[PDB]
């Protein structure tokens, strides 16, 4: 078993309109819950998009969760991501 | 992992006066703080949260702010409900970390202690240890020596001491200490005194016995 | 309504085991991750970790991965910390709390954990009789001394509650017997000394201990 390395990232201001984006990398096995949780509850699945779990050519896997999110709201949200029974968290960055 | 800097540990502070608490994270958390009071170890309440947003049902007197690594948390008018411990904690990256804490006391006029000694009960003596007590009653602040003697040697490393948290009525300290040694051995020396110092007293002051003294 | 309720104060031996409880309710339990928190006097508040109470998921502190188990039990809105191998070192106040977004809210009202080999002990109460190196102007001084006694806590009254003012109960200190010991003194006046009656009274509720020792002038005196 390897740990992913988790990591979020924003796009820039669309329409008063950020894109979080949570990825997961480095990390065996295949089997991974991403989701995006807001004021600490899991949002519905279509309020969200998901990448494929995708190899990286090293025996691990990748993937990654997208959310759109009102500018001024940030600091409500939260990746959570589960592996192999583990679980981390992660919140909007800037 | 974030360490937070919480400064100062302790704050004498007044009814109506206005006092800040400041916290330094060591790296960016991103306004991901916390502020929480505490009384008495009890339950920490929520004040504020994402470093200035006041929380629901908390007084306006308690201003957060803050970004990137400094942060403080603001008491205008101090209440007497507000006396008590403050901490911070950030939420930016587990594991999630505290600062050190600060002790907010009511703050008053210095107040010397009046000392008293008391000899081992006949009873104790029965059982075969003897504790003398020294009280220093109603004092201000907190900062207090105790040193005992014994035939005028001074004693290290067998007496425990304990104060009380800040009286309701006068806002002062009182502190006990307890001298521990055997019957035998208690019963070998004749001098116990108790020499207190504290910066309401113009000198260290003594309080002291004599076995078999009336 | 959002309430954690945690287990009571635990006493517990060095070398076992022992699992403290939280209790959720007024909210959906499984929806957010339950936090737990160390606080000891010397060294400050410490987080342990968090679970999710709806797969069971762990999020450890380092320092307590050898240490501490969490569990939950969806069935009863109950989450547990479990600590193996207790020492000295695990004597501690214990928090839970709720996650919410990016902060900590709805803190559990605590549960404090002893650990000592020492057994249950009722406590020997000794006069701390008034003397002339006792008083201060007309105020005399004098108490008692509650020793001895295994678990914390102890309650001190003076006159069966009719003297309170003046009143100091110190906090206990543990001896390196493994037992505790305190006092309780009260300043009244020298010449109420020969009239008034003083006697404390002292509840060990644990070792089912009732003691109301009198307290007064020396024989000589
Ligand atoms: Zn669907």
């Amino acid at each position: 078993t390897v740990p992913p390395m988790v990591n979020v990232t924003r796009s820039e201001a669309s329409e008063g309109n950020i894109t979080v984006t949570c990825r997961a990398s480095s990390f065996y096995p295949r089997n991974i819950i991403l989701t995006w949780r807001q004021d600490g509850v899991s949002l519905s699945h279509d309020t969200q998009q998901w990448g494929d779990v995708l190899p990286d050519g090293n025996g691990t896997y990748q993937t990654w969760v997208a959310t759109r999110i009102c500018r001024g709201e940030e600091q409500r949200f939260t990746c959570y991501m589960e592996h192999s029974g583990n679980h981390s968290t992660h919140p909007v960055p800037s | 992992d974030i360490q937070m800097t919480q400064s100062p540990a302790s704050l004498s502070a007044s009814v109506g006066e206005t006092v800040t608490i400041t916290c330094r994270a060591s790296g960016n958390i991103h306004s991901y703080l916390a502020w929480y009071q505490q009384k008495q170890g009890k339950s920490p309440q929520l004040l504020v949260y994402y470093a200035e947003t006041l929380a629901d049902g908390v007084p306006s007197r308690f201003s957060g702010r803050g970004s990137g690594t400094q942060y403080s948390l603001k008491i205008n008018s101090l209440q007497p409900e507000d006396f008590g411990s403050y901490f911070c904690q950030q939420f930016w990256t587990t594991p999630y970390t505290f600062g050190g804490g600060t002790k907010v006391e009511i703050k008053r006029t210095v107040a010397a202690p009046s000392v008293f000694i008391f000899p081992p009960s006949d009873e104790q003596l029965k059982s075969g240890t003897a504790s003398v007590v020294c009280l220093l009653n109603n004092f201000y602040p907190r900062e207090a020596k105790v040193q005992w003697k014994v035939d005028n040697a001074l004693q290290s490393g067998n007496s425990q001491e304990s104060v009380t948290e800040q009286d309701s009525k006068d806002s002062t300290y009182s502190l006990s200490s307890t001298l521990t040694l055997s019957k035998a051995d208690y019963e070998k020396h004749k001098v116990y005194a108790c020499e207190v110092t504290h910066q309401g007293l113009s000198s260290p002051v003594t309080k002291s016995f004599n076995r078999g003294e009336c | 309504q959002v309430q954690l309720q945690q287990s009571g104060a635990e006493l517990v031996r060095p070398g076992t085991s022992v699992k403290v409880s939280c209790k959720a309710s007024g909210y959906a339990f499984t929806n957010y991750l339950i936090e737990w928190v160390k606080q000891r006097p010397g060294q400050g508040l410490e987080w342990i970790g968090a679970i999710n109470p709806g797969s069971g998921a762990t999020n450890y502190n380092e320092k307590f991965k050898d240490k501490a188990r969490l569990t939950a039990d969806k069935s009863s809105n109950t989450a547990y910390l479990q600590f193996s191998s207790l020492t000295s070192d695990d004597s501690a106040v214990y928090f839970c709390a709720r996650f919410l977004g990016n902060y900590f809210d709805n803190w559990g009202q605590g549960a404090t954990l002893t650990v000592s080999s020492a057994s249950t002990k009722g406590p020997s109460v000794f006069p701390l009789a008034p003397s002339s190196k006792s008083t201060s102007g007309g105020t005399a001084a004098l108490g008692c001394l509650v020793k001895d006694y295994f678990p914390e806590p102890v309650t001190v009254s003076w006159n069966s509650g009719a003297l309170t003012s003046g009143v100091h109960t110190f906090p206990a200190v543990l001896q390196s017997s493994g037992l505790y010991s305190l006092s309780s003194v009260v300043t009244v006046p020298s010449s109420s000394l020969g009239t008034q009656t003083y006697i404390c009274n002292v509840n060990h509720k644990p070792s089912n201990t009732k003691v109301d020792k009198k307290v007064e002038p020396k024989s000589c005196d």
